[PDB]
């Protein structure tokens, strides 16, 4: 019955203001004691609580973030809004809205605390990235097989895909012929504000002289495609 | 001195 | 106050019974909830008020505790339970979450194969250098990787990335990337990453001398 959906901008620039909206169905914010809250998860990290608003317009904010956070609601529209001023790259996260139950009430009086002690339903999440940078295609460099890259009868080779914005980048090997042993790593956002990733595959070192390995990189955001042939040191 | 939750004082 | 969750990570197999626990800096009565998060998904409520099963949640989940020690318990692990788990306290503002507890598929300890890759000449021409250290197909997930240049420990100029646990062999892979300006790179000879892992007797060093042909 209860559904929550976040909406807002995918990319915001630093020093700017981020406004996010929760639209819900299946409850009303005039329900007694009902709350709506915001939580964020930085990429690869744990959840952090940001703010809550109740049906009585009571609101509370994270202390570390209080200064930059404003929470407001419209009961008629079934929406809640979070505003964050002065964004910075720290604030890149997936942002969730969640519903908190009001207390058990009998005939309009609260009789039990217990249901309140959780956020029952969450939205799917909205991912927001804070970067000052502009769309850019990657440079692709070879990670080349060698003695230093050989263990037993197996060798490793790969492509380093460096300095691109935004996500995402898709990588294939040999036009899709080679899938086995391939590991493509998740991108890391570097100090530049620009992403980097690497894709590697492990193969027979018997095959090194004989077989040719090419990595295919597609960055649709900037219409950049690269085919990089990787060969031994 | 943390603020108590909204319902911390309810049974 | 802070919520400390133990363990950070644990390994298990289907039909296992596991127990995650949560300790609070101060008493939070019973205002403690537990959530399960599957990768790419939003957290989902398991237990509220420390011991109350959310309507619609499999009976295999259960919770206990009051005051400062809390425990979530799955009696029979199912596949969809390989996930990350969080507790939250709602007795004080702000409503603190715990640090999380990753629950992965158990398998035989497997030492990482370690590879090192010097920067390419192509990249060097561009004016930067990136040295890459690969740790391939290992288990469990815990790995420590150190960078040494001419025996100097490199702090804060490398970044790691890890794959999700492989669906077939149930291992992880890890990349570590040291980044230097071309100029700096050329002032030094010995490039080394040292790897510590449960399946290594002693820490493994993989190195190369710059410009050696």
């Amino acid at each position: 019955r209860i559904t929550l959906k976040e909406s807002g901008p995918p990319l915001v620039k630093p020093t700017q203001t981020l406004t996010l909206t929760c639209s819900f169905s299946g409850f009303s914010l005039s329900d007694f004691g009902v709350g709506v809250g915001w939580i964020r998860q930085p990429p690869g990290k744990a959840l952090e609580w940001l703010a809550i608003i109740y049906s009585d317009d009571d609101k509370r904010y994270s202390p570390s973030l209080n200064t930059r956070l404003t929470i407001t609601k419209d009961t008629s529209k079934n929406q809640v809004v979070l505003v964050m001023t002065r964004v910075s790259p720290v604030d890149t996260a997936t942002y969730f809205c969640a519903h908190r139950r009001g207390p058990t009430t009998l005939f309009g009086v609260p009789i039990a605390r217990g249901p309140v002690n959780a956020m029952d339903v969450w939205g799917q999440g909205i991912t927001v990235t804070i970067s000052s940078t502009s769309t850019k295609g990657p440079s692709v460099f070879p990670l080349a097989p060698s003695s230093k890259s050989t263990s037993g009868g197996t060798a490793a080779l790969g492509c380093l895909v460096k300095d691109y914005f935004p996500e995402p980048v898709t990588v294939s090997w040999n036009s899709g012929a080679l899938t086995s042993g391939v590991h493509t790593f998740p991108a890391v956002l570097q100090s530049s504000g620009l992403y980097s990733l690497s894709s590697v595959v492990t193969v027979p070192s018997s095959s090194l002289g004989t077989q040719t390995y090419i990595c295919n990189v597609n960055h649709k955001p900037s219409n950049t495609k690269v085919d990089k042939r990787v060969e031994p040191k | 001195l943390l603020e108590l939750d909204k319902w911390a004082s309810l049974w | 106050l802070q919520l400390t969750q133990s363990p950070s990570s644990l390994s298990a197999s289907v039909g296992d019974r596991i127990t995650i626990t949560c300790r609070a800096s101060q008493g939070v009565t019973s205002a403690l909830a537990w959530y399960r998060q599957k990768p790419g998904s939003p957290p989902q409520l398991l237990i509220y008020d420390a011991s109350s099963l959310e309507s619609g949640v499999p009976s295999r989940f259960s919770g206990s505790g009051s005051g400062t020690e809390f425990t979530l318990t799955i009696s029979t692990l199912r596949p969809e339970d390989f996930a990350t788990y969080y507790c939250q306290q709602l007795h004080f503002y702000p409503h603190t979450f715990g640090g999380g507890t990753r629950v992965d598929v158990r398998r035989t300890v497997a030492a990482p194969s370690v590879f090192i890759f010097p920067p390419s000449d192509e990249q060097l021409k561009s004016g930067t250098a990136s040295v890459v250290c690969l740790l391939n197909n290992f288990y469990p997930r815990e790995a420590k990787v150190q960078w040494k240049v001419d025996n100097a420990l490199q702090s804060g100029n490398s970044q790691e990335s890890v794959t999700e646990q492989d669906s077939k062999d149930s291992t992880y892979s890890l990349s570590s990337t040291l980044t230097l300006s071309k100029a700096d790179y050329e002032k030094h000879k010995v490039y080394a990453c040292e790897v510590t892992h449960q399946g290594l007797s002693s820490p493994v060093t993989k190195s190369f001398n710059r410009g050696e042909c």
